[PDB]
């Protein structure tokens, strides 16, 4: 079916260059990798695009200002500190904690912490804005004792399952 | 509610 | 440079921070195949109007199994909520197309339009649906889940 | 481990009782490839709007029905056209909708712009297309617009579109 | 058993029971899978945006080579003047460079500056005109709208330069 | 008066 | 609004 | 609001 040179543009999601763009917008003629590239820009377009939630920051990462926060270094605010946390919720999977929990020794105190945390999780799915408003009302060490452990688990998942 | 949260939040950490 | 571990789950927070890749034109398929796995789980999830780990190991199956059978501590208020989740795993045209199989006037086909129909009102509001599998007699709630049960087992093992 | 089937057409409601494979990352592509199927599907319905609120709109669940079921949505417009199958008019209505949902007017733009400035195609071609955006804006009111139309020219709204719809497929 | 539908592969089959092809994905090529997902992601996007509308009708007000041109094309041409383009009109398609722009990639961009560099003002103007078309096309385009003249042509000129720059590399 | 989940409700009984 | 599609609908068709 | 916007684009071209 006439393999040709995938549109750059097309890849990323819809060339825009009308006619003049002599590239291939046909995707019955696009290598696999092409096909494979553009979708995962496209799923990053589609999950954006379901969001109403809301200087140099941006090179520490949501996990840089968190650490941050914990290690009273960076001057982060608690407010910053709670909207990144919002961001780092919105990235884990309560179905994960569960299999981790799972593996838990009866009565481990790791247990109710990991409960906690998907308490979390679900509460910031259903109202980042009022999981925000909880993350401000908390006590400066439980805050980041809080933080701290939802890194650990972030951390822990992503490495090995 | 979310009071029921932070409550265990408290206990917890 | 491998793909950011952190990146194949989603997004990854590390910023400038990050020895990995984050640029899709460099990776294995294998790669992207797994990351769309993730991310489709997780566009779902979020559109969605939603001890505890002695439920969790059983899974919803294990759940509905029990409360057949009346063991395994299997409860009606949540009997109820693990059907709201089978009911979520199954779609209408499925069952159609088991319907479509079925001679005239055989009565699985009354079934299979009050399944579908509990798939779609599943849909529109898992509540109240949940409040009307909770409002039905025992007997004819544990004939509704044998059904359902049947059926997403027949969907599948083919 | 093998992937496991109910978790390649979603996710997978049997526990730690479940012998086969959950971890993508030991997965055959092609599994990978036929679950992200399964999974769009269920996206677009979440989502889909008006494949949600048709419960309260007239002709709808007759599209539902074990002899319309087989003919599809095609089948129950070609019938509604030819004047067998005995089709409401509020069907032929719904279906419409549903037939305007699967066309892209980016297509029918492509094909616009092959035809000659003489073409009475371009014509038909923009009405399609002005159907298809009014539809995904809003169906009921759509929908309610079809029904208005007088039977004869309502089957020449649907009788272009069967054909437009053809065209883009096959090639 | 048989090919893949190909009325699937584009979405879904309506053609119900008489469609001979295969609707079966367990039995369907890698490729006419990679095909189907991206043709329906196409489609669930399209579905999440807020029509600017059945504006196609209307060229019987005679502005039909906006096709062949294309976004990019309908935007450099109302820069330099040329080809007869509606303000209004070029508002509408920098709305849509804006749709098709991640404010990632202009983050990106923004660190490969040197501080206190006037791009990162810039950038930054860019980036809020991504965040603001995402929520509010309407009054985004109707903002774009009450801008000079020169101020306009500017804004979309560094845009489509932005766009131009993260594609190529 | 008449809503979906009571309709529901006798379709159920109706049919098990 | 739509009743610019209805017209137009007759007019073609 | 939008306000802010008018003003921080025209400041910057
Ligand atoms: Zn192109
Ligand atoms: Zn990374
Ligand atoms: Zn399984
Ligand atoms: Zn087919």
């Amino acid at each position: 079916m006439s393999r040709r040179n995938p549109c750059k543009f097309e890849i990323r999601g819809h060339c825009l260059n009308g006619k003049r763009c002599h590239f291939s917008h046909n995707y019955f003629e696009w290598p696999p990798h092409a096909l494979l590239v553009r979708q995962n820009f496209m799923l990053n377009r589609i999950l954006k695009s379901m969001d109403k939630s809301i200087t140099e920051e941006y090179a520490l990462g949501v996990v840089g200002v968190l650490e941050s926060y914990i290690g009273s270094i960076n001057n982060i605010t608690k407010q910053s500190a709670c909207v990144a946390m919002s961001k780092l919720l919105t990235e884990l999977n309560s179905d994960d904690i569960k299999k981790l929990r799972d593996n838990e020794e009866l009565n481990s105190p790791k247990i109710r912490v990991y409960n906690t945390v998907i308490s979390y999780i679900e509460s910031n799915r259903k109202n980042n804005k009022q999981t925000i408003h909880l993350l401000k009302r908390l006590p400066a060490d439980v805050l980041k004792k809080t933080i701290k452990n939802t890194l650990d688990i972030h951390k822990s998942i992503t490495i090995n399952n | 509610p979310f009071s029921k949260l932070y409550k265990e939040t408290i206990e917890t950490f």
